[PDB]
């Protein structure tokens, strides 16, 4: 499957700060499989 | 030069061993430097009760907060000051609370999580904090259909009964929830021998039983009144959910039947017959290629946007099916081809396709089993549902025994006219009626 | 190479002539019948041949509308007969054939 | 007893046309075999765009070897894998199976890699394939935004993209493709690493197979650092903003000091809902923000150059003041308020994550990889934990400051009402 | 006098357009490049503006 | 019909150097009409 890394229809929605963390970025990657 | 048998052989042997209050300490050495350790609990959502439902996910949220000798950020720091991380999670059936870590962190990894297990404040002013926090996390999850309309399938499918609970607990019991239900809910649950120490990496099975000794035990265990839970059957009832929202630009549908439970031997056969059916996804690179007929024509004629296969496992029962995504006019066509695939190897499976679903399976196990935390993981939730670390020889001889027939009669015990629970959410006019679904499950050819 | 098969020729270049299709333009793949393999080896083609295939179709049957034919000068000569789709034609075969044969196992 | 087997070393060997072969027999259940290629996106020019990563869509395609039928169900029947993962300077060919299945698996790489084809139907079909994974990659608000850092920062070769401009879906021809990796794909710009498989067969694959002299040489094409500021006014419902300085090349004693200021600072959490206590920039911003936000420092080394800053997640009114905390807590430490006691926590932090990140197969085979491209060598994990503790707590404090008067790069997604420029912080 | 007496919602703005300089790029796929390159000059109505307008 | 002026379906191309001037703008000014 189809893979975005960068922390090192409607997907969702990320509202309170605790699920907020990590969302930050930390260099693109990516990645396509089968 | 080694083969693959015999690199089944080369994995060590997971060393189990059981203090005096029934907490079971397993571990599987390596010569990794970093590892994993964690507590797995046998409590979930399936032992609460509709008043106290959600009470394990509102402890979740309280376990890493503070505790009696680590207030507050204390815990936090230590963790984090060493390189550690600290993570847990639920399930309906299983509570995890596991730490990764260097293999020199052991003592203090282990120590901390007897702290959390143990002695966790729960302080009053943190549980009004975390309130609102389960919250909004509760709007969140309305945003994901996937989460949604898998609810959904275990609410209409286990119909009446604790499996019907979802993990997070609906949103006024967790305005109403107090204290007093939390801690009822830890004394009860979070016994010594309805726990395991797991642990994976680079460390001696010694050193991990001895911290056990040193740290848990300090806790009731093997007789603690006559107040002990039990997991009742829960029934499955064929039935249908359907949430029409025109509003959301793709419709989700789960459907599925009831599925045998962990113990049974006949998962390793239904897993191998959903590896044949497999999953698809659009950014997948094969397309019209693909060995399986529902991805070639998914993929060909547009019929989706993914679909996967599941064999959710629960005690003595499970959900056993297929959820897809897609297009509001390619509803009926996907659910189609679906249970034509279903019915295809109920009655007429081939001998290469099931080689291919063993093949799928083989390196499904060894490179899920890659890593501290996953064996970690394998290790604790096994001993609570196997009672035992399986080898992987052993999946392979079970593997192995898979043909054909097996499929064939396998697939239709639990699929060919059975009633499917069936979940749908979003612009799903065109799914199709209960009826016409339960119809196909039987072949009028057969 | 020897005289024998020029005379294997020769009755090809006869019944070339004789097939009469070089008489409206056309040449031996514009007139093969259109399956599933010859299908796709058409949409394989790239843009100048297809256009070229379109055209020579497209006057042939004018052609056979008014009962008429080409002058002799404008026929298809059997020695410059392109084989333009038979390459495209034989590798669409060739797939299939790879699928019939995983399909045996 | 219980205990495992006594691990062997990884063998690696430099072949005199510039290959690297490095290879370890772990004794597991399943193989890996990775082809690495200097050919990632950096290697792109303004005629050819987007390049790469219909390439990287295109591995299935037909080789000479093996039809697109065949690798599709010839891995599949063994229960294989073939992915290709790409940065902006690599792409890596990885393929695995159980150990039994190393020989068929490897015949489809080589293929994929060494023959392809690239049929004029073949790739036109794979063409509207960019828009759905361009559109499915672009729907994290992150991706974009460090596309756009990525572009504001340099002139040439780290601006490309690692998705095709959407002016180029659809142009990218099967000339450009086969141009692409005559040029790139050669002996001195690839390393083949296994895992489970032995020295001698890969070194043997390697001279067979992998020896296609340099259709272009090394380039020379260094990355032009010259900064910049691209801002996308969207609907978004949150602001994200990056704001960057070129700090330095991977390899170098300067990038460590980068990694250790990246941990003082804080990336990423260690505890699941944590406060995050040991994190000074999430410390720094909760002071003056009480609304929702996230803040992490930002690390990008490459082979000739390296951006290093923060990346900000709040309120499109809170953005400004998000983002003035951050950076005024990176002057603290470039002033020289830094502790002892914070730089080994922040050691302890970068150590233990790299032992971590090549626990698996999948993380090892990548370090091993990338190592050979960059370094040419192989370093033990034990010599990469010396060169951790070697940086000094003045070398964090001269990287600060390195950040602090080096020309900004910034790029933002939001309403972006309240989110400052550059002359503005 | 009988229909255009609105009174102001909103008074005549101090909102100044504040110039701040810089570039934006667009890569297309256009045969020709268009390129614009600009200072800030005058406000309309000024005599430097006059001077403008003859350079 | 709607305008666009600044000088002061496939359109055409515009490849010699005389059809070229007066092509370089000269204030965008937008008009709308029934
Ligand atoms: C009198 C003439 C009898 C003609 C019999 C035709 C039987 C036939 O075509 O076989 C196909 C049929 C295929 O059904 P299937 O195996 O369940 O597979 C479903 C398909 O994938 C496709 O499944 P599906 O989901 O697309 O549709 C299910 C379908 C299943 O029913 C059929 O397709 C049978 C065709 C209609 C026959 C109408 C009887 C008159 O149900 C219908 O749509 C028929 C509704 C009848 C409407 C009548 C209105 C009055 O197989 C048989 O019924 C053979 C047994 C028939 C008994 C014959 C006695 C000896
Ligand atoms: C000579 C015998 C012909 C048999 C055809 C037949 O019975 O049609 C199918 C349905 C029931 O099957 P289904 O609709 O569940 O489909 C099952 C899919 N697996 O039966 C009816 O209710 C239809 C009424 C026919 C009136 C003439």
């Amino acid at each position: 499957r189809g893979v975005a890394g960068a922390l090192r229809d409607l997907k969702r929605s990320v509202l309170c700060r605790e699920s907020l963390r990590g969302q930050a970025a930390g260099p693109l990657v990516a990645s396509v499989s089968l | 030069t080694a083969t693959y048998a015999q690199a089944l052989q080369s994995v060590p042997e997971t060393q189990v061993s059981q203090l005096d209050n029934g907490l079971r300490v397993a571990s599987e050495q390596s010569s990794q430097p970093t590892c994993t350790v964690g507590v797995w609990i046998d409590a979930g959502s399936r032992y609460e009760s509709e008043k106290n439902n959600g009470a394990g996910y509102f402890v979740e949220h309280l376990a890493f907060k503070g505790t009696k000798n680590r207030p507050g950020n204390a815990l936090e720091k230590e963790v984090e000051s060493m390189g550690a991380h600290l993570n847990a999670y639920s399930t309906r059936e299983h509570t995890a609370y596991y730490i990764k870590a260097l293999s020199k962190d052991l003592p203090k990894a282990v120590e901390l999580l007897a702290d959390i297990v143990q002695n966790c404040s729960l302080e009053d002013s943190q549980i009004e904090k975390e309130r609102d926090v389960i919250l909004q996390e509760l709007q969140e999850n309305d945003t994901s259909m996937r989460d949604v309309v898998f609810n959904y399938l275990h609410a209409t499918a286990f119909q009446g009964t604790p499996l019907a609970q979802s993990v997070e607990g609906p949103s006024e019991n967790v305005r109403k929830l107090s204290r007093a239900d939390l801690t009822e809910y830890l004394s009860r649950h979070y016994k010594a021998p309805r726990m395991v120490l797991a642990a994976a990496g680079g460390l001696e099975h010694r050193q991990l039983l001895d911290l056990a000794q040193k740290h848990f035990s300090g806790l009731s265990g093997t007789y603690d009144e006559d107040a002990v839970p039990t997991l009742s059957p829960c029934r499955f009832t064929g039935s249908q959910i359907c949430h029409r929202e025109d509003g959301l630009p793709l419709a989700h549908v789960a459907i599925a039947v009831e599925g045998p439970g962990w113990a049974h031997p006949d998962n390793v056969a239904l897993q191998v017959a959903n590896a044949i059916i497999g999953h698809y996804d659009c950014t997948y690179g094969g397309g019209a290629h693909l060995s399986s007929p529902l991805a070639s024509i998914a993929a060909t004629n547009k019929l989706c946007q993914s679909f996967q296969t599941f064999n959710i496992c629960y005690a003595d029962t499970g959900l056993l099916g297929a959820h897809f995504v897609c297009d509001h006019m390619s509803i009926d066509d996907m659910m189609f081809v679906l249970q034509g695939q279903w019915m295809r190897l109920c009655t007429s499976a081939t001998e290469s396709e099931v080689l291919r679903g063993k093949n799928l399976l083989r390196n499904a196990l060894v490179s899920h089993l890659d890593g501290t935390t996953p064996v970690c993981e394998d290790i604790g939730r096994s001993l609570l549902t196997y009672g035992r670390r399986i080898p992987l020889a052993e999946w392979e001889s079970r593997i192995a025994e898979v043909d054909a027939r097996v499929v064939r009669e396998v697939c239709s015990k639990y699929f060919y006219d059975q009633c499917p629970a069936v979940a749908g959410f979003g612009p799903i006019e065109q799914l199709p009626d209960y009826n016409r679904i339960r119809s196909g499950m039987f072949w009028l050819r057969f | 190479v020897s005289a024998s098969s020029r005379w294997l020729e020769g009755i090809r270049k006869w019944y070339y002539n004789a097939a009469g299709f070089n008489k409206l333009g056309l040449m031996r793949d514009d007139t093969i019948h259109e399956n599933d393999d010859v299908k796709e080896a058409i949409r394989r083609l790239p843009e100048n041949l297809y256009n070229d295939r379109v055209f020579r179709i497209k006057r042939a049957l004018d052609l056979s509308m008014r009962q008429q034919i080409l002058p002799k000068e404008q026929w298809t000569k059997y020695e410059e007969d392109k084989s333009y789709l038979e390459p495209y034609l034989k590798e669409v075969i060739r797939e299939r054939k790879e699928r019939e044969e995983w399909a045996k196992k | 007893a219980g205990v495992p087997p006594h691990p062997q070393d990884l063998e690696f060997t430099r072949l005199p046309n510039g290959l690297v072969i490095a290879s370890l027999e772990n004794y597991a259940p399943a193989s890996r075999i990775g082809l690495f290629i200097k050919a990632g996106s950096r290697y792109e020019n303004s005629n050819n765009l987007g390049t790469s990563h219909l390439l990287r869509l295109a591995s299935s395609l037909t080789t000479k070897g093996a039809s697109s039928f065949k690798i599709t169900r010839g891995i599949e029947a063994v229960g294989g894998k073939l992915s290709v993962t790409s940065t902006r300077e690599n792409m890596a060919y990885t393929v695995e199976c159980l150990r039994d299945d190393v020989d068929i698996l490897m015949e489809f790489l080589l293929n994929v890699t060494t023959a392809p084809e690239f049929r004029r139907w073949e790739v036109a079909a794979l063409q509207p394939q960019l828009r759905i994974d361009k559109a499915v990659a672009l729907q994290n608000p992150q991706a974009h935004v460090i596309e756009n850092l990525h572009a504001a920062a340099y002139r040439n070769a780290l601006a490309n993209s690692l998705y095709c401009p959407d002016y180029r879906i659809g142009k990218v021809t099967p000339v450009e493709l086969h141009d692409y990796v005559q040029n790139h794909f050669t002996s001195a710009r690839m390393a083949l690493i296994g895992l489970g498989v032995s020295h001698p067969v890969l070194k043997q694959v390697a001279e067979q197979f992998l020896n296609i002299r340099g259709g272009l040489g090394l380039s020379g094409a260094k990355a032009k650092y010259h900064g910049g500021e691209i801002r996308e006014q969207n609907g978004d419902s949150l602001v994200h903003a990056a704001l960057v300085a070129e700090s330095a090349a991977i390899g170098s004693a300067e990038a460590n000091a980068f990694s250790v200021l990246q941990h003082v600072l804080g990336a990423g959490p260690h505890v699941k809902r944590g406060s995050n206590a040991t994190s000074s920039l999430y410390q720094a911003v909760a002071k003056g923000v009480h609304q929702p936000f996230d803040v992490s420092a930002f690390n990008a080394s490459y082979s000739d150059s390296g951006l290093f800053g923060f990346y900000t997640i709040s309120q499109a009114a809170s953005a400004g003041d998000v983002i003035k905390a951050a950076y005024n807590q990176v002057k603290t430490i470039a002033q020289g308020n830094l502790s002892n006691p914070d730089v080994q926590a922040a050691k302890n932090k970068l150590k233990a994550g790299y032992l971590m990140s090549v626990e698996s197969s999948e993380g090892f085979l990548d370090e091993v990889g990338s190592q050979a491209l960059a370094a040419g060598s192989y370093t033990p994990p034990s010599t990469v934990l010396q060169q951790i503790d070697a940086v000094a707590d003045a070398d964090v404090i001269n990287a600060a400051k390195k950040f602090v008067s080096g020309r900004k790069s910034m790029a933002a997604s939001g309403n972006l009402g309240h989110t400052p420029f550059i002359d503005e912080l």
